[PDB]
RNA sequence: GGGGAUUGAAAAUCCC
RNA sequence: UUCAAA
RNA sequence: GAGGAAGAAGCCCUUCGGGGUGUAAACUCCUGAACCCGGGACGAAACCCCCGACGAGGGGACUGACGGUACCGGGGUAAUAGCGCCGGCCAACUCCGUGCCAGCAGCCGCGGUAAUACGGAGGGCGCGAGCGUUACCCGGAUUCACUGGGCGUAAAGGGCGUGUAGGCGGCCUGGGGCGUCCCAUGUGAAAGACCACGGCUCAACCGUGGGGGAGCGUGGGAUACGCUCAGGCUAGACGG
RNA sequence: GCUAGUUGGUGGGGUAAUGGCCCACCAAGGCGACGACGGGUAGCCGGUCUGAGAGGAUGGCCGGCCACAGGGGCACUGAG
C-alpha cells in the first residue's frame, strides 16, 4: 500500500517542500516552514558532502515521493520510458503525469494526490463516462475526466470544485468547472512541468 | 597467440569450483550432530566459536557453525545446513540454520530475527 | 622477405611521418599504387610518384603535415594520425556492403578492395559493393 | 484425414480460436498446416470472425473435412454460398 | 540437387570403388581465418575407369553399399600424384606419434 | 563562470626518523559546461591548501572540447600509462554513462550524452589524465578538412 | 580454578 | 613472546 | 482522505536551556475494503428437425461445468504491517550493556572499559504483503582477450639445432571464378521477442496486423584481393 | 592407434524401398593427429536468461523432432 504514514517528514528529508497535503502545505505548516531540517534526532546536525550516489538516490526518492508511487511501479514506468522513442527523461515525466490519480489532482478534483487517489478507488471518478477506480490507469490524449454524477453532490467535491472557479490550470489540461468535466489535452512537455527535480540524475541512478 | 594458434588450440573456458561442495549444490542439506565442540579462531581473534560436526544426508560429514547467543545442540541433534563460511575458523564452510529441526532459535533476540529464527514477540 | 607488402607500405608511411620526412619510398606494385591514389585524393598525402631507385621501381610518397605549433614541442600535427592494416595474410577480412565500417563518424576512412576496384568506404557504399577491408586511415 | 477446425488460443475465460487446416491426428493446439481464419466466441471486437474464404474453398476442394462448428463459421463468411 | 563434389583419387585398391579426397574451405566461425578441411568419399567406379591421381567430380547417389553413396560423375584432370603424395605422406607421419616414431 | 568538482583527495606519507609525515594530494576539475575544462592535481601540507592549489593548477591546463549537441565529434581511445579510456558519442537522452572520474570531467566540459569505458588500470589520477588527452585529441570535420586540404 | 602483582590487554613470571 | 598502539 | 499544537503523554537524547519520535496521535469532518439485499451474464449455435433438392439459402428447437461466479444497482463499517539494513564499499547515528568475553563478519575487518561494527533501546535509511538468507546462471571479469590480453625483472621464450606435416608467402601478364562481393529467387512453422492498434475498468494476460534477417538451396553478374592453372621478371633465396 | 561383416565385389535372401541389412563365395581392404578407438557427460531444437556487442549459460512451462513404458530379448496382427 503506497506508503501511508507521516508525510510532512519526507518533505523534510528532501530539504524541499513536496505537496503531499495540498493545503496546510500552503499555510505556514508544511513543516518546511520553520523546521526544514531532516527528520530524526540528528536532523539539525551539519551534513557531510553526500556521495555522488547519495545525491542521485535522494533525487529519485524526491520525484518518486512526489507522486506517492511505489518503487515497483516507479521502476516499471522508467523501464517503459527507456524503451520508448525519445528522451527518456521527459517521456518518463509524461507517463507519471498521465496517471489518472495524478490527473484527478491536476484538474483540482482533489487537494492532494493521496486524496485524488482515494477519490478514484471509491468510484467518484469517470473517464469518458465509464467508471474507473484504478489510480494507475493511464489517461490518454482526448480523454474526458469527470466526476461521477452520483458524486457531484458530495460535500468534499463541491468545496474543491468550487475553489477551482477562476483558477487557471495546466496548459496541457482543460477544466470545465461547470459539469465538473476536464480534458487531458496532451502529454505535458518537460517545459510544461516545474518539479524540483533534475530527472537527469534519476536516469543516472538507474543506470548504475 | 597467432590466429593460427587460436584456430589450432583455441581458448580454454574457465571452470567454477564450488565452495559448498556439500553435494547436490542444493540450497540446504540436513544432517545429524556428531560432536558439538568449541573452537579457537586464528589471528588476530580470540574467542570460543561454537561448532558442530554434521553427518550430512549428502553422504558428507562436515563441520558447521552454530550462530547466535547460545544454542541447544547435542550429540544427536538433527539440523539443517546452509552454507556460509566463518572467515575465522579455517575449514568451516557452512552454517547451521537456527529455527529448523532441533536447532532452537535465539531467545531474547529482537533485531535480526529472520536470521536466528526468532518469532515476533508480543508488545503489551 | 616481405610477408605483407601493403602492411609494409602502411608502416613505411607511419614511420616516415612520425619523424616528419619529406617523401619516403616503397617498392612499387600496382595494388600499392592503387591505394596511394585513394590516399592522395582523400588528402592524406601531398601526392606520390613513380621513381626508379638503384634500377628498381619504387613510389615516392610525399607526406604532408599540419602547421608548426605553439609552446613546447612545436612539431606539427599529423594529417595521417592513424593508419592501421586490417585484413592480413592468415586472417583475411571481408565485409558485405552492409558491413562496411564507418571510420570515425566519417572523419576517417577505410580502404576496401572490391571487384569494382579499390575504394573508400564511402565510394564502395555508393556503388553498393563490399570486399576485403584493407586498412583504415584517419 | 486433414481437417479445418478450431485451435485454441487466448487465455483462461478468454478463448480466441484459430480456423486452421490440420491432420485429424494432431493435438488440438499443435502444428497446423495453414491458418485460414480466426474466431472470437465472445465477439469482444467488431472483427470477431474472419475467414480466407478463397483458401477455405481451396482445402475443401482437396479433402479438408470441417468440424461441425468450423463448418458453421465458414458458412457465416459465405464459403458455401453459391448464389 | 544431387550434391556434386570435386576431389582426388587417393586409392584404387578396391573392386569398382575409389576413395576420393575432397577439400573444403571456409572462414572459421570465430577467428575468421579461411581454413581448409578434407574428407574422403568412397565413390562408385563400376568400369574400373578412374585411377590414382585423377581429379574427378563425385555425385550424390542411391546407396551402392555401406560407405558408398557417391558415384564418379567424370574426369576433371587426369594424372597428378602431387596431391596423392601429400595424402600418403601425411598418413606416413602417423607411423610416428605414438610409442616410437618415424623419420622426418 | 567556472565550476569546481573535486575528483579525489588522498593523504600520502613520507618517512623521517620519529615517524610518518603526511602530505595531501587533490585532483580538481574546473569547467564552464560549455566546451572548456581543465584538470588540476595539487599537493600540500593541508587538504584545503591542496584543493586550492589544485583548482589553481586546473585553470592553467585547459582544453577546448568541440561539443556537438552535447556529444563528442567521434569515438576515441587513449592510454595514459596503464590506464585506458574509451569515449563514444551518443544521441540525446543517453546521458553521461561513465565512471565518477570521467563524468566529472565530461559534465564540466559541457558534455551531456556520451558512452564511456575505463580499461586497463583504473587508477583515478591516470584515468583522469587519459580523459583530458582523449578530449584534447578530438577533431572536428572542419578541422580534419583544414588538415586534408593544403 | 580464580584473586591479586605486572600489562594498553594478554602469554609468561611471582604471590593466596 | 601475542594482538594493538604515533 | 482532509483538518489538526511553537507541538499532550510515554520512550529516547541533553551543554538540563533544550532537542527527537511528530501532524504522527488525540479530536473534527469526509469517503466507504469488508459485509448485507436485489438483478445476474458473454462464452451457444451448430449437430438435429421442417421448407427447399439430405445442396445454396430460410426458418425452428435442445444444451453452461465454471456459477449464482463475473459485472450492475442499492445499503454500508476506519477497517492487516511487516522484513533487512545504519564502520568502508553502501542510502542511514546516538545512549546503555558487554570488557580479544559474549559475539559480528560478502570482502577489507570489528570486540583485550568511553565500540556509530557485538546485544538492546531511541532515532534513521531501504523496500513493502512482503522482506531477508542459501544455492545456482550471465554480468561487472579485455580475469581465457574474435571484438579485446600477455611472456627482460610480475605468471610466461622450448637448452640449441635439423627438419616432416601444416600456416604464411616478391614484381608483371593472361585463363578460370573456389574463396570474396552484388542482384534476383526458394526456404527460414506456429508461439516468443520488436513496433502499431485493439479486448478484459488498468495492468499482468490476451487478440489482430506489421517486419526483422542470419543460415542453406537455385539462377544470373563482378574480378580488386586470396586461390588455382599458363607464361614472364630479378629486388628474396641459392650458386660461381 | 582402431577394424573381420571389418572395406569393397559377384550372386542371393529380405523390405514399401536403397544398403554387409543378412547370407554364400571372392578380393584385402576401411578409419585415424582435420583427433579414429577408448573414457566422461548429455535427449536436440524453436526459444529462455545474461551481455553494448561478440559471447557466455540453459533447454522447466508452451510448440517441433527423437527415445522409452519394471530390466532384457521376439515377433504376430495391421495402411500403420
Ligand atoms: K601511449
Ligand atoms: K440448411
Ligand atoms: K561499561
Ligand atoms: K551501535
Ligand atoms: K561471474
Ligand atoms: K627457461
Ligand atoms: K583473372
Ligand atoms: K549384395
Ligand atoms: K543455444
Ligand atoms: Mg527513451
Ligand atoms: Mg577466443
Ligand atoms: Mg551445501
Ligand atoms: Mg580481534
Ligand atoms: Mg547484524
Ligand atoms: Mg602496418
Ligand atoms: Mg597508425
Ligand atoms: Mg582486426
Ligand atoms: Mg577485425
Ligand atoms: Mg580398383
Ligand atoms: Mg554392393
Ligand atoms: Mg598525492
Ligand atoms: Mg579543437
Ligand atoms: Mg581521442
Ligand atoms: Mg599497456
Ligand atoms: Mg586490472
Ligand atoms: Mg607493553
Ligand atoms: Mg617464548
Ligand atoms: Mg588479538
Ligand atoms: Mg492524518
Ligand atoms: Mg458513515
Ligand atoms: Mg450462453
Ligand atoms: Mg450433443
Ligand atoms: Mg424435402
Ligand atoms: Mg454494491
Ligand atoms: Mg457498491
Ligand atoms: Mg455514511
Ligand atoms: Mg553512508
Ligand atoms: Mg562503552
Ligand atoms: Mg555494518
Ligand atoms: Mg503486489
Ligand atoms: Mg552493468
Ligand atoms: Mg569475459
Ligand atoms: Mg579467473
Ligand atoms: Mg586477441
Ligand atoms: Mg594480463
Ligand atoms: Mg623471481
Ligand atoms: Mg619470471
Ligand atoms: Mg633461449
Ligand atoms: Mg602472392
Ligand atoms: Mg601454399
Ligand atoms: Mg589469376
Ligand atoms: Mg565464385
Ligand atoms: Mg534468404
Ligand atoms: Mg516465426
Ligand atoms: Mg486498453
Ligand atoms: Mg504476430
Ligand atoms: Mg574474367
Ligand atoms: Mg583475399
Ligand atoms: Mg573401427
Ligand atoms: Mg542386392
Ligand atoms: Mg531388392
Ligand atoms: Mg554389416
Ligand atoms: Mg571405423
Ligand atoms: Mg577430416
Ligand atoms: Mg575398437
Ligand atoms: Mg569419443
Ligand atoms: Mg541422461
Ligand atoms: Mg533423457
Ligand atoms: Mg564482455
Ligand atoms: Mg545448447
Ligand atoms: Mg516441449
Ligand atoms: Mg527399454
Ligand atoms: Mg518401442
Ligand atoms: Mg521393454
Ligand atoms: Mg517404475
Ligand atoms: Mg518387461
Ligand atoms: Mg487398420
Ligand atoms: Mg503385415
Ligand atoms: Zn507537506
Amino acid at each position: 500500500g503506497r506508503y501511508i504514514g507521516p508525510v510532512c517528514r519526507l518533505c523534510r528529508r528532501e530539504g524541499v517542500k513536496l505537496y503531499l497535503k495540498g493545503e496546510r502545505c500552503y499555510s505556514p505548516k508544511c513543516a518546511m516552514e520553520r523546521r526544514p531540517y531532516p527528520p530524526g534526532q540528528h536532523g539539525q546536525k551539519r551534513a557531510r558532502r553526500p556521495s555522488d550516489y547519495a545525491v542521485r538516490l535522494r533525487e529519485k526518492q524526491k520525484l518518486r515521493r512526489i507522486y506517492g508511487i511505489s518503487e515497483r511501479q516507479f521502476r516499471n514506468l522508467f523501464e517503459e520510458a527507456s524503451k520508448k522513442k525519445g528522451v527518456t527523461g521527459s517521456v518518463f515525466l509524461g507517463l507519471l503525469e498521465s496517471r489518472l490519480d495524478n490527473v484527478v489532482y491536476r484538474l483540482g478534483f482533489a487537494v492532494s494526490r493521496r486524496q485524488a487517489r482515494q477519490l478514484v478507488r471509491h468510484g467518484h471518478i469517470t473517464v469518458n463516462g465509464r467508471r474507473v477506480d484504478l489510480p494507475s490507469y493511464r489517461v490518454r490524449p482526448g480523454d474526458e475526466i469527470a466526476v461521477a454524477e452520483k458524486s457531484r453532490n458530495l460535500e468534499l467535491i463541491r468545496q474543491n470544485l468550487e475553489a477551482m472557479k477562476g483558477r487557471k490550470v495546466g496548459p496541457w489540461l482543460s477544466l470545465d468547472v461547470e459539469g465538473m468535466k476536464g480534458k487531458f489535452l496532451r502529454l505535458p512537455d518537460r517545459e510544461d512541468l516545474a518539479l524540483p527535480v533534475n530527472e537527469q540524475l534519476v536516469i543516472e541512478f538507474y543506470s548504475r | 597467440p597467432t590466429i593460427n594458434q587460436l584456430v589450432r588450440k583455441g581458448r580454454e573456458k574457465v571452470r567454477k569450483k564450488s565452495k559448498v561442495p556439500a553435494l547436490k549444490g542444493a540450497p540446504f542439506r540436513r544432517g545429524v550432530c556428531t560432536v558439538v565442540r568449541t573452537v579457537t579462531p586464528k589471528k588476530p581473534n580470540s574467542a570460543l566459536r561454537k561448532v558442530a560436526k554434521v553427518r550430512l544426508t549428502s553422504g558428507y560429514e562436515v563441520t558447521a557453525y552454530i550462530p547466535g547467543e547460545g544454542h541447544n545442540l547435542q550429540e544427536h541433534s538433527v539440523v539443517l545446513i546452509r552454507g556460509g563460511r566463518v572467515k575465522d575458523l579455517p575449514g568451516v564452510r557452512y552454517h547451521i540454520v537456527r529455527g529448523v529441526y532441533d536447532a532452537a532459535g535465539v531467545k531474547d533476540r529482537k533485531k535480526s530475527r529472520s536470521k536466528y529464527g526468532t518469532k515476533k514477540p508480543k508488545e503489551a | 622477405m616481405l610477408t605483407d607488402p601493403i602492411a609494409d607500405m602502411l608502416t613505411r608511411i607511419r614511420n616516415a611521418t612520425r619523424v616528419y620526412k619529406e617523401s619516403t619510398d616503397v617498392p612499387a606494385s600496382r595494388f600499392k599504387e592503387e591505394i596511394l591514389r585513394i590516399l592522395a585524393r582523400e588528402g592524406f598525402i601531398k601526392g606520390y610518384e613513380r621513381v626508379d631507385v638503384d634500377g628498381k621501381p619504387y613510389l615516392r610518397v610525399y607526406l604532408k603535415y599540419g602547421p608548426r605549433r605553439q609552446g613546447p614541442d612545436p612539431r606539427p600535427e599529423q594529417v595521417i594520425h592513424h593508419i592501421r592494416r586490417i585484413s592480413k595474410p592468415g586472417r583475411r577480412v571481408y565485409v558485405g556492403v552492409k558491413e562496411i565500417p564507418r571510420v570515425r563518424r566519417g572523419l576517417g576512412i577505410a580502404i576496401l578492395s572490391t571487384s569494382k576496384g579499390v575504394l573508400t568506404d564511402r565510394e564502395a557504399r555508393k556503388l553498393g559493393v563490399g570486399g576485403e577491408l584493407i586498412c583504415e586511415v584517419w | 484425414m486433414v481437417k479445418i477446425r478450431l485451435a485454441r488460443f487466448g487465455s483462461k475465460h478468454n478463448p480466441h480460436y484459430r480456423i486452421v487446416v490440420t491432420d485429424a491426428r494432431r493435438k488440438r493446439d499443435g502444428k497446423y498446416i495453414e491458418k485460414i481464419g480466426y474466431y472470437d466466441p465472445r465477439k469482444t471486437t467488431p472483427d470477431w470472425l474472419k475467414v480466407d474464404v478463397e483458401r477455405a474453398r481451396y482445402w475443401l476442394s482437396v479433402g479438408a473435412q470441417p468440424t461441425d462448428t468450423a463448418r458453421r463459421l465458414l458458412r457465416q463468411a459465405g464459403v458455401f454460398r453459391q448464389e | 540437387p544431387k550434391k556434386v563434389l570435386t576431389g582426388v583419387v587417393v586409392s584404387d585398391k578396391m573392386q569398382k570403388t575409389v576413395t576420393v579426397l575432397v577439400e573444403r574451405q571456409f572462414p572459421h566461425p570465430l577467428y575468421g581465418k579461411v581454413i581448409k578441411r578434407s574428407k574422403k568419399y568412397l565413390a562408385h567406379d563400376p568400369e574400373e575407369k578412374y585411377k590414382l591421381g585423377d581429379v574427378v567430380e563425385i555425385i550424390e547417389s542411391r546407396p551402392i553399399s555401406k560407405r558408398k553413396r557417391f558415384r564418379v560423375l567424370r574426369l576433371v584432370e587426369s594424372g597428378r600424384m602431387d596431391l596423392v603424395e601429400k595424402y600418403l605422406i601425411r598418413r606416413q607421419n602417423y607411423q610416428s606419434l605414438s610409442k616410437r616414431g618415424g623419420k622426418a | 563562470d567556472f565550476e569546481e568538482k573535486m575528483i579525489l583527495i588522498r593523504r600520502t606519507a613520507r618517512m623521517q626518523a620519529g615517524g610518518r609525515r603526511f602530505r595531501f594530494g587533490a585532483l580538481v576539475v574546473v569547467g564552464d559546461r560549455q566546451g572548456r575544462v581543465g584538470l588540476g592535481f595539487g599537493k600540500a601540507p593541508e587538504v584545503p591548501l591542496a584543493v586550492q592549489k589544485a583548482g589553481y593548477y586546473a585553470r592553467r591546463n585547459m582544453v577546448e572540447v568541440p561539443l556537438q549537441n552535447g556529444t563528442i565529434p567521434h569515438e576515441i581511445e587513449v592510454e595514459f600509462g596503464a590506464s585506458k579510456i574509451v569515449l563514444k558519442p551518443a544521441a540525446p537522452g543517453t546521458g553521461v554513462i561513465a565512471g565518477a572520474v570521467p563524468r566529472a570531467i565530461l559534465e564540466l566540459a559541457g558534455v551531456t550524452d556520451i558512452l564511456t569505458k575505463e580499461l586497463g588500470s583504473r587508477n583515478p589520477i591516470n584515468i583522469a589524465y587519459a580523459t583530458m588527452e582523449a578530449l584534447r585529441q578530438l577533431r572536428t570535420k572542419a578541422d580534419v578538412e583544414r588538415l586534408r586540404k593544403g
